[PDB]
């Protein structure tokens, strides 16, 4: 039900992360997400090359809606239910 | 390959307009050949190891560059010896390098050795052909308190 | 459906950004947005000279409503659905 | 419709800003706002000497309601519709 | 109607502030608030020794409900209407 | 009624804290929480090894719903009612 | 144009109340003419290049000013040589400048050469007619961790 | 007013128990009078101008105080010359001052000259009767990245 | 009380196995008595006053400790003289102290004198029986830009 | 155990190819035995105590390492003496250590002695077989203003 | 002669391939003409006066050189003011010089002013086209105690 | 004599207008008595031993003075250990001294221990009630090469 | 001879176990060949010229060494330009040298150019395979006042 | 003899009250045995070679001491390599020494290698159980100009 997407401080430009290691591989397939391990990180993640507002238009068509947007550090996180 | 180098340095001494058979240039093809083989013989808390002396060879002009490496890391389960961090330095520095790859290679060697929380590698060096290169991996990149703790203690 | 506008830390004074490279050119035309590439940035953006509260009065008349306001860095971002 | 008020990090103590150069002079008159240009700033602003919670009690009686409170820097901003 | 409570960055541990100089002395009496002037501050304040989640359970029984939680600095502020 | 969970700045990876010293030991038992005293802290806390989005899926099945997500420091806090 | 400069310096020596034909001022119109032609002959990690020596000419009083340029950048796909960053310096410094345009011009030349994530250019210099000018472009302006990593390593 | 000062210094020399007519105190009322008239004769990037030498007169004890002014600003449309910032210094310093008003006056003179984004003025000085006073106006007060860029480069 | 001290120092000289009647210890009970009476004779911008010399007496071992006090404050309506901040120092330092109370006492004396926005007091000192104690009151504690402006200028 | 050490050092002097009965090696098994027993004889404001001299023994190569400990803490109810913090140092340093455990042990001893708000321990040391290790506990880890106040005052 | 200089600098701006009619080069022939007129406007105990700031013009390349003069002398009957020694500096430095003649000229001006026992003049300076020149006259040359007293106190 | 000192310090605490029975002055007569017993517990090549730390008591005002001793000597037949030269320091410094006698006493103790060619003793110290005293005995006084070899190496 | 060097560096890259055809070693035989041709392209008062930067090639190991030359001389009739002393440096340094011959060669070139009273040449340099070599000719060797005047001013 | 040392270090670990079979003391008898075998593995112009790093073992307490050797000499017919002077250092330093014999031994090794005019050896070192020892042989002892030329250039 919950889905946390995030970007950096300029939300005009991507990448926007879309999931973690146990995220839904059908919904990541519709968003067009690749899966990488960035260097120094000890975990896998999904990510797309789009801005976050394009992804918020995509996730709206799959029955999600933004509860709360907030900013932590240089990161800006959206919570969708 | 030691006679193959020494014949290549004797052709350097002749090409420069210099007399390779004089007082002072008799062992020069052989002293310099064993110099280039030495110079390329590499092929919950924060632990900052600074002032690590480095002596690498530029791969563009084959002339040395001289500097210091600053390494800090946050361990998870496995820590690394303070004499083993310096041999990771000497393996990648005693090669034909650029400073930009030499920074990134040291951070990857410590990352795969320990899988730590974060790695910070800072190489300042003077190119005789200072420049600071700096990789910040892990939680040295995401946290402002952790990057700034590294950058005050190394100086 | 979603639209992310942002300003700096004094929200009494502008500029307030209103869109990215693929934003709606009719709605940017009503807001009065110019399109620039600031130096050092590798992307285009829309922007107006107004404070953000004037733009929030404009976007209200076009059927938007603020979901969530949040602050990330020195930036203050509004999300409108 | 929208109205952005702000204070500093101790919200027990004021001043709380209430408007910009083009804010409603009737509603600023009811809140008791003075209008100053602080030194180094290139704009005018309205401000009261009260804490923000007193002003949120005043603005409630004039048909406003807090959408979202957020903090940007040392500033804490309330959005009222 | 509005009531702003705040804590520091570890919300597992208190103190949580509950009011300013002109806050309701009956409602501060039910929360168990003491009133101090901390050194260097030029104002009085109410405070309890509890975590913020215990106080949010208390204020729920007196007809309040959290509008918005946000974080400004090391502080985390709840707004209750 | 209220329940405050928190993680660090990469919300793809845990741990996510779930409670304080007086939290419900039945609900902490369903989430799989251990209880530790980290060094330098003068308080106990509950915590799980999961990402926060997995825990938000768990708490949804026990009749909770996210009011507000916000970020304070490097921490990202969810409030569930 | 070298005789056109040397005739213009011989008229300077006469206008100052000085004797242009004495012991010590014979080659002075011609030594100084070849001086002004030399002085205007220009027309995932962080790479900070510091201590870049600069010697520019003030365009107001035609008297030199002497300083240092500090450059750091975050590459995207294309990195730049450490000897090419210094020739970008010498092209824009060996001109008739102000320090404020000389800072902004160096940042634009590196921005268009590489299209990096961010550029930071800091020029301190002493005007004989210190002042620090500083452009922060890209993600050296938006990120506080990235600007502060630059500003600690350059010192 | 130069004979009016010199008669006032000759009454100082008599009141101290000192002989105003001796070897060494003949031009002393007149050398010191022309000293007090000299000492009161004043009545997109960041540009930091540091090490600005200051010599002001304390208005309480009429004894000098000696210091340095650090000025930085972010222009909007209009920049100011680096020799004009120093004459703004000399107009307000060569007066009867306190350090606290001398800081605030320099920031206001630059604010009205240019209307910039922000102004930072830091005066450290030794009072012979160090203390640092510091005005941060504009976006040097609201931004933490902008205040901290100023405070690292001035040292 | 000056003969009462001098009789107490003459009993010290006898208890140490030392001869109080020799060449060099005749005025020693009386020179040291007038030493201990001197050593205990105390009973919109930022203004940082640093390098304030301090000489206090430890109240545990009655042996001096020597240090520096750094004071900065943000006034509201009332400012304080730069010679009065130093006499607030000398009143609380020339006592029998600990460094921890001496820091807190100076901050309270400035807080009640002016009611400012914030007070920062930093005392470093060497105990002969360095340690830094630091009170941050007001908006030097709540603001990160204000505490960090204080801590860079004092050094 | 002092004759048991001295017999073990006399077997060292023989194994090195050295003559244990000569001018200069007569008391050497006994002077060095009493050396190794000395070297292992350990078995609301911020208070930073810096420059704490440390002399520990490496437990890998049995050769000393020499450094400095920096301790700062924020008390709650109970403060600790400035001579007791140094004896907590000497108990854990005069042992067979590593620097990484020696940092963590000092922070735990102060944590259990006082239960403070936060503890910061920084040990820099030169291993003769500099490296900085750093524990940040309590509110020195969660607050950026508190960690950065510690890290500027210790230098 | 001020229009005669300004016409000679406008011919310099044209000969360098530069546009003399643009934003930034309108007052440049006239600002630089009044610069070159300022830069050439000069046409029983030991008293060492050091740190005398000097700013002279090279007569070969017409480019400044910047240095310090150290003067010491042993008077016989007549001493010289400490502000008059500096105006003897400014008369001979604000000319078209070499450092070697500028040293010898200062020593001769003090020698004829006072007829002292000895004169020592030391000029160190950086030529932008350090070098130390040193005249030792009188009893600064014959006595080893007198030359060495001069050379230790100037540093 | 330890109760005889502690009764003499309790009469000091009463004579100063201070309350000897409060929080902080209970063990003060006894902590200070064991302080004054510690502070007075002393009753062919050139070998320079420098940086010898000294902590003596002034015999006039009974207040410490803190300094460094520099010792160099030229042996004849008998050399002295580098740890024995420091215990000769601690015997004469941990007394009630003047700096002038403390210099002369150290030179005499080394002179009688070894009978060397020459002795040089230099004590610099800060009196809290720097001064350099210096004895040059033997061939450190007669030879200029030997005194000047000592005085360059100690710094 | 430039293709003869470049073929000799391509045989060096193969002999070291390195791949001469990769990203980063394509122009390396030709960039390094034009490096070794640059590095060997050299084939009454006291005037001290110090801080003369030197960059020579060791003739034993063909690896650079980096240093400073200090030259002082006492002219008789003929003085030498301060830019000609530096080209005498660059002719003898940009060769295959030892530091000991490089010192002696510079002194002989100045001796024959001018026939002065005395010549002093001091070369300090760091050999990457500091050492000070020093020739004192003429009256820098016979006079103690003249050698010591040289040796104080160069530092 | 490597098992004979390792059995002697295992008896040291037991005699200190320490557990030789734990996490951290398994290879400690064998890592320290190969440490003590490394630490004792040694059994017309002026050429000053300074900053020669030294690491010797005290023969009294078997604990290292760390220092620098300064060597200068005046050759007659035979000069010595700058890498051979350092191996003469490492042969006599990597032994069980005193500093006084280590100075005299280095001077004798250079004296017999070359038979020069004079030898000067200066060893400063810190004993962990600074001291300067200094031999001046030949014409470094008889000439005051030659000893003082050595002593200014080494610093
Ligand atoms: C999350 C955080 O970055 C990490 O857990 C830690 N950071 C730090 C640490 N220790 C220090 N000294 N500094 C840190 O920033 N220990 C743990
Ligand atoms: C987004 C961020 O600014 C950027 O991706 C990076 N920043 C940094 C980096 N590397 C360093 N050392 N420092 C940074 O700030 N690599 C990547
Ligand atoms: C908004 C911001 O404060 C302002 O636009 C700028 N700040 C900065 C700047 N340039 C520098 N170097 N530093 C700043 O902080 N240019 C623009
Ligand atoms: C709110 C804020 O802390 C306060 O108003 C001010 N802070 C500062 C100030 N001036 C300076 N220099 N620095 C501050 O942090 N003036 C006002
Ligand atoms: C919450 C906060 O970390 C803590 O209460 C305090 N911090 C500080 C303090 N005092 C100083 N100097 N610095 C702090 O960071 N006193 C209290
Ligand atoms: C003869 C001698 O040079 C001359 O008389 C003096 N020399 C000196 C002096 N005073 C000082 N300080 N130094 C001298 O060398 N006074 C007199
Ligand atoms: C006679 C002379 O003073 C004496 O014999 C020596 N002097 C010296 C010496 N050694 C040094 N280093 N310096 C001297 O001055 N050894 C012997
Ligand atoms: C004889 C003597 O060495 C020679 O005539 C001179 N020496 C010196 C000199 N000038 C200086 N500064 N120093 C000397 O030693 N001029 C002349
Ligand atoms: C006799 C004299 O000591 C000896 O001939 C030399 N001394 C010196 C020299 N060279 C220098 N630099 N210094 C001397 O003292 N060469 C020769
Ligand atoms: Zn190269
Ligand atoms: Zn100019
Ligand atoms: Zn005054
Ligand atoms: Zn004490
Ligand atoms: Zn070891
Ligand atoms: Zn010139
Ligand atoms: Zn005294
Ligand atoms: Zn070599
Ligand atoms: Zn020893």
């Amino acid at each position: 039900p919950y889905l946390l997407i995030s970007t950096q401080i300029r939300m005009e430009v991507g990448p926007t992360m879309v999931g973690d290691e146990q995220s839904d591989p059908e919904l990541m397939q519709h968003l067009g997400a690749s899966k990488r391990r960035a260097l120094g990180n000890n975990f896998y993640e999904y990510y797309v090359d789009d801005p976050p507002r394009i992804v918020l238009d995509k996730l709206e068509r799959r029955g999600f809606r933004v509860l709360s947007m907030t900013g932590v550090g240089q990161t800006l996180v959206w919570c969708l239910h | 390959n030691l006679p193959n180098l020494a014949a290549a340095y004797s052709s350097i001494l002749s090409s420069l307009g210099e007399n390779p058979q004089r007082q002072g240039l008799l062992k020069t093809p052989w002293r310099a050949a064993s110099a280039m083989q030495f110079f390329t013989k590499g092929y919950d808390e924060m632990v900052i190891v600074k002032d690590i002396d480095m002596f690498s060879m530029c791969e563009h002009h084959l002339v040395p560059f001289v500097g210091k490496v600053h390494i800090g890391y946050l361990p998870n389960k496995q820590v690394l010896g303070l004499s083993k961090l310096a041999r990771i330095v000497e393996i990648y520095s005693r090669r034909l390098q650029v400073q930009e790859r030499l920074t990134k290679q040291i951070a990857v060697a410590i990352t795969e050795a320990l899988r730590p929380a974060g790695v910070g590698v800072v190489v300042e060096a003077t190119h005789m052909c200072k420049t600071v290169t700096s990789t910040m991996l892990g939680v040295f990149r995401e946290d402002p308190k952790t990057r700034e703790e590294f950058l005050t203690l190394i100086r």
